[PDB]
């Protein structure tokens, strides 16, 4: 099975090759990775950094940016995901399957993130947020990278605060986000990489 | 593989 | 060579066995894992989780704990690292000794901690809040782990607020440092295993 | 491993 909401059906057609497996797979991913990259150049400063340090930050963040944009996939009162086809399976139909304590994890952390009630605007720059807070091994130019976090960060408060001033809490909610997209990330990872 | 998409989508 | 500043020097005896090197090794991190424990079973509210979260927490936390406590063993001015021994290493004869992008990694995540100049309560408490924040995948209760967050987190908010100039700017920073230390985690946990 | 450690440390 392939038990990820990016794909069409968690089914895979055993009269398939792995490779022909994988590209169908790539042909429903793709879209979403080139609408991470296009909303990284829409990112003010994203462009100003060097042209290894976006595709570094892109490879180690797209996972997390994605998590956050799909997390409505996970419908956290009916115990459903949705798949790219639009249909929904659910918690214990993936378990069997071979889903695991990940899938568990991405419905609590859609749960809590929903439960925010961010606008449109404020998920938008959380979003941007979660992209350049990437991991920075690669990094050859970590000050840039500091630099626009900080920027982004700076405008997330003011944004928050300005919009639920007697929810002060949220702020650090938001940031309490980023290590548990970090170790989804981290887990995801290790799931991709075994399937091929 | 990631990296190339990304590539390829950054330079377009 | 084993470029780990748990070891008591980078340097392996190449007549001992694998064997042999990983339990001599294992002597000297064991007395930092407990002094971890220890520490955890002081922190209130801890020893009110069921014993596998406890172990769970422990097991994914117990790294950035020890990163957190020995981030001073990174001396991002003389760029030298501290084994257990006390003697110092420079980043250029342990990169030649096979560190690398970890090491850098470990030494930006310990000059800009530093640079929050905290006092040993904050750090005491930061430290408390980067074990309860652990990733959570193998929690069974996580509600009882994300109460116990909760409240040491506004604990250290206030303490924070109470104590530094720029207070918002000091705490964003030290939550940055979270996502960070998983990061560290993740790509230590993969040297850690290559060693075997 | 790491889990031995703890386990026994936590008694
Ligand atoms: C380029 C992006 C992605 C790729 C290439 C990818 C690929 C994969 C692969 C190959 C697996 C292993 C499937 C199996 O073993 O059955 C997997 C697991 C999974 N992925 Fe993805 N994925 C991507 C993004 C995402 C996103 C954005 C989400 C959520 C919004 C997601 C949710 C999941 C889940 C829920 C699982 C199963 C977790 C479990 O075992 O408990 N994936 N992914
Ligand atoms: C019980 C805890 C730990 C164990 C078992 C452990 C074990 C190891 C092992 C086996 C390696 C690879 C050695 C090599 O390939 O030469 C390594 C790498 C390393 N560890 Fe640890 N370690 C622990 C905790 C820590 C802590 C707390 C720190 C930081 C304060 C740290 C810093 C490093 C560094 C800097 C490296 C080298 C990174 C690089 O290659 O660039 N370790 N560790």
């Amino acid at each position: 099975h392939l038990v990820c909401p990016m794909s069409k059906s968690p089914y895979v057609d055993p009269h398939k090759s792995g490779h022909e497996i994988w590209e169908e797979f790539s042909m429903s991913f793709t879209p979403a990775v080139k609408e991470v990259v296009e909303f990284a150049k829409r990112i003010p400063g994203f462009r100003d950094l060097s042209q290894h340090d976006q595709v570094n930050l892109l490879k180690a963040g797209t996972f997390e940016v994605l998590m956050v944009r799909f997390a409505s996939l996970f419908d956290a009162k009916e115990r459903t995901v949705t798949f790219l086809s639009g249909k929904k399976y659910s918690v214990d139909d993936l378990h069997s399957m071979g889903a695991g304590d990940l899938l568990n994890s991405m419905f609590e952390f859609s749960e809590k993130l929903n439960a925010l009630q961010l606008s449109d605007e404020e998920m938008s720059l959380f979003t941007a947020v979660v992209l350049v807070s990437a991991d920075r091994s690669g990094i050859e130019n970590v000050n840039s990278v500091e630099a626009l976090q900080e920027t982004l960060i700076r405008a997330l408060r003011t944004l928050i605060m300005k919009n639920h001033p007697n929810e002060a809490s949220i702020f650090t909610k938001l940031l309490l986000k980023l290590p548990d997209l970090r170790s989804l990330n981290n887990m995801h990872s290790e799931e991709l990489l075994a399937f091929k | 593989g990631l990296e190339d998409i990304i590539r390829k989508a950054l330079m377009g």
